[PDB]
RNA sequence: AGCCAGGAUGUUGGCUUAGAAGCAGCCAUCAUUUAAAGAAAGCGUAAUAGCUCACUGGUCGAGUCGGCCUGCGCGGAAGA
């Protein structure tokens, strides 16, 4: 890694998917392997495919300096081993309540799912939605 | 649901798990179980087709309820009957020898897709040009 | 042992050694072993230097020996009473002033030169240092 | 023996500046007297005879090979290649000519020896136990 | 262990440590690596 | 881009040479062309710096001494025979 | 610098070796999911497994690290 550059350009990123992005995710894994994540990550690759990128680096001086822009409400992300997870891929997505099954199903936890808001909703899955 | 006990992914014949390091002591070490996995692979692996050494992980249960879990026959190995070759090289990348179609890889990386990394055939693909690097293949389309 | 084939004597003044080097700069490889002491180079000493040297950056790697002996070293008989003419010529020196190149290397990592001529300066006698070649 | 393009039995002479084995198959020149000069097929000798007369030459295989140099090298010595000695007796094939070169310009300890092969594979092991030994830097056929 | 005029670290283990002077070379790893003076 | 300031010698000479290589400053010269052979003491640190660079060696260096931005092509330079330090360089003015 | 987790997958890469699967030898020194994981840096097995590392994230949260140039010391240093 080198600095400034990649970090900002990183929360370029940020701002892409965030720019038309929906309720986004919190992310932390606690205690998960990488043979689980070669089709973990490759399960958000079937979700909406190239979208999840859970590029940690929630430090409060770091991805968090490049997180006021858009969904400010992502802060309240900062301490501990946590991260980040947007919705670019999915206006109006159920994409968030995948994580709550999961996070009671074989992947330990993610931030045990409570995200931001753009359809009202913390702590809470999409559940009144159209398939 | 166990596990951790004897679960290691080991490269055995598709059908024919007879000699001593495919099985023999090679998961005797590890103490697994010749009899039933013999019986069943074989009872249903018999419609597989023979004579590739595909990847198997084992999962042993609490009472020994084991369940292999075969892959997909070696890249390497698919390189051997499509590209037609018998052998890679002494040399990979120094002498590239075996001749291949980029499609053909292409499709068995849709099969290896089947089961491997992230959702993109083609970047799956590009796996499979990365195991004509391990070996030393001449590209041809 | 690097020896002079056939001199025009046999015999040398043992002369003195008040000066710094001429071969300063390094002249072929991009690395040198530039002796910071003021010294005499036995054959034995520079031979066995060579070989150290060589040893760790294998057969890879051309090197040079700035240095050769050209200095008959003579020393009486063990036992035997002053005069009587001057001794036999016992070996062969090269004379080292400040800052002499000794041997220089080119081919190879900086890495590995810097730990050769790190090996050649522990056989040696006289304190080195390690060089680089100067751009003019 | 060696079926010189559809016939065998025909006298020939094997070329000294090559080691032509059961393997690339073999260019065969037809010198005036000792009727065919067998140079291996592509090299560079080969070549200028090639270039002063092709219509004299066709080729020629193996039909149903033996006898063959091989340059080994080692690092300068002090008894190290006295092991080499103690292979002398692993070897199958009776060594037929000891050629050290020690020479050349440097320290370098290279030793043309002289045998022979019964088969192409049993020559794949040959190698093998000659790269073994880590004195033995280097060991190939010699041309 | 070794009482060298020249201690150097010898494995990832070796640490150099001063005691009262005296400079030693203690190594949690392979006790052989222990070695004093210099 | 090597700017480097300099300062007019005013003793020439083994002496004060010495002397003044001993302080951490060395004596060089800039000359060339019509223009007078100009004596140039200077920092040695700064220079021992800049020549790190092969561009030094190169590049138009652009000496300045007294407001006068001189411009000069580097020509040659003694460097000591063992310690890693100049003792005189030679500036071809350019 | 410590402390939390992970450090892979394709595929045990190919030649090869009974086996070389990260780790006998030689070549390859790619792809992928990647925050990060080298067909592998040390250890380990008959090969495996496995231990660790690099690397990456968390927290704490101020400098810290590697060389050079020199002053002064230390060790090297035992005799009737």
């Amino acid at each position: 890694m080198a600095l400034n550059l990649q970090d900002k350009q990183a929360i370029v990123a940020e701002v892409s998917e965030v720019a038309k992005g929906a309720l986004s995710a919190v992310v932390a894994d606690s205690r998960g392997v990488t043979v689980d994540k070669m089709t973990e990550l490759r399960k958000a690759g079937r979700e909406a495919g190239v979208y999840m990128r859970v590029v940690r680096n929630t430090l409060l001086r770091r991805a968090v300096e490049g997180t006021p822009f858009e969904c400010l409400k992502d802060a309240f992300v900062g301490p501990t081993l946590i991260a980040y997870s947007m919705e670019h891929p999915g206006a109006a997505a159920r994409l968030f309540k995948e994580f709550a099954k999961a996070n009671a199903k074989f992947e330990v936890k993610a931030a045990a799912f409570e995200g931001e808001l753009i359809p009202a909703s913390q702590i809470d899955r999409l559940a009144t939605l159209p398939t | 649901a166990k596990k951790v006990q004897a679960y290691v992914k080991l490269q055995v014949a598709a059908g024919m798990a007879n000699p001593s390091p495919p099985v023999g002591p090679a998961l005797g070490q590890q103490g697994v179980n010749i009899m039933e996995f013999c019986k069943a692979f074989n009872a249903k692996t018999d419609s597989i087709e023979k004579g590739l050494p595909i990847p198997v992980v084992i999962t042993v249960y609490a009472d020994r309820s084991f369940t292999f879990v075969t892959k997909t026959p070696p890249a390497a190995v698919l390189l051997k009957k499509a590209a037609g070759i018998k052998s890679g090289s002494g040399k990979p990348n120094k002498d590239k020898v075996g001749k291949i179609s980029r499609a053909q890889l292409q499709e068995i990386a849709q099969t290896k897709a089947a089961d491997m990394t992230g959702a993109d055939i083609e970047a799956m693909t590009r796996s499979i040009e990365g195991t004509a690097r391990s070996m030393g293949l001449v590209v041809e389309d | 042992m690097l020896q002079p084939k056939r001199t025009k004597f046999r015999k040398m003044h043992k002369g003195r050694n008040r000066g710094l080097a001429q071969g300063t700069d390094v002249s072929f490889g991009s690395f040198g072993l530039k002796a910071v002491g003021r010294g005499r180079l036995t054959a034995r000493q520079i031979e066995a230097a060579r070989r150290a040297m060589t040893r760790a950056v294998k057969r890879q790697g051309k090197i040079w020996i700035r240095v050769f002996p050209d200095k008959p070293i003579t020393e009486k008989p063990l036992a035997v009473r002053m005069g009587k003419g001057k001794g036999n010529v016992e070996y062969w020196v090269a004379l080292i002033q400040p800052g002499k190149v000794l041997y220089e290397m080119d081919g190879v990592p900086e890495e590995l030169a810097r730990e050769a001529f790190k090996l050649a300066a522990a056989k040696l006698p006289i304190k080195t240092t390690f060089v680089t070649k100067t751009v003019m | 023996r060696v079926v010189v393009e559809g016939v065998g039995n025909l006298m020939h002479h094997i070329a000294r500046c090559c080691q032509p084995i059961p393997g690339d198959e073999i260019v065969g020149f037809i010198t005036q007297g000792r009727g065919i000069s067998v140079h291996r097929a592509d090299c560079e000798q080969l070549a200028e005879l090639r270039s002063h007369a092709p219509e004299r030459i066709v080729d020629a295989v193996w039909g149903e090979g033996y006898s063959l140099v091989v340059r080994v090298v080692a690092n300068d010595r002090s008894g190290l290649l006295r092991d080499i000695t103690t292979i002398l007796a692993n070897e199958k094939v009776n060594v037929l000519g000891v050629a050290s070169r020690s020479d050349t310009k440097q320290q370098l300890a290279t030793i043309d020896m002289t045998i022979e092969i019964y088969n192409l594979q049993v020559l794949g092991r040959v190698l093998g136990k000659l790269n073994q030994v880590p004195d033995v830097i280097d060991a190939r056929r010699l041309h | 262990m070794k009482v060298r005029a020249s201690v150097k670290k010898l494995c990832r283990n070796c640490k150099i440590v001063k005691r009262d002077g005296v400079i030693r070379v203690i190594c949690s790893a392979e006790p052989k690596h222990k070695q004093r003076q210099g | 881009m090597f700017t480097i300031n300099a300062e007019v010698r005013k003793e020439q000479g083994k002496g004060a040479s010495r002397r003044l290589r001993a302080a951490n400053k060395f004596p060089a010269i800039i000359y060339g062309g019509k223009e007078a052979p100009l004596a140039i003491e200077l920092d040695h640190d700064k220079v021992m710096n800049m020549q790190a660079k092969a561009e030094f060696y190169s590049e138009v260096l652009t000496i300045v001494v007294d407001g006068k931005e001189i411009k000069v092509k580097a020509q040659d330079v003694q460097r000591h025979p063992y310690k890693p330090k100049l003792q005189h360089i030679d500036f071809v003015r350019a």
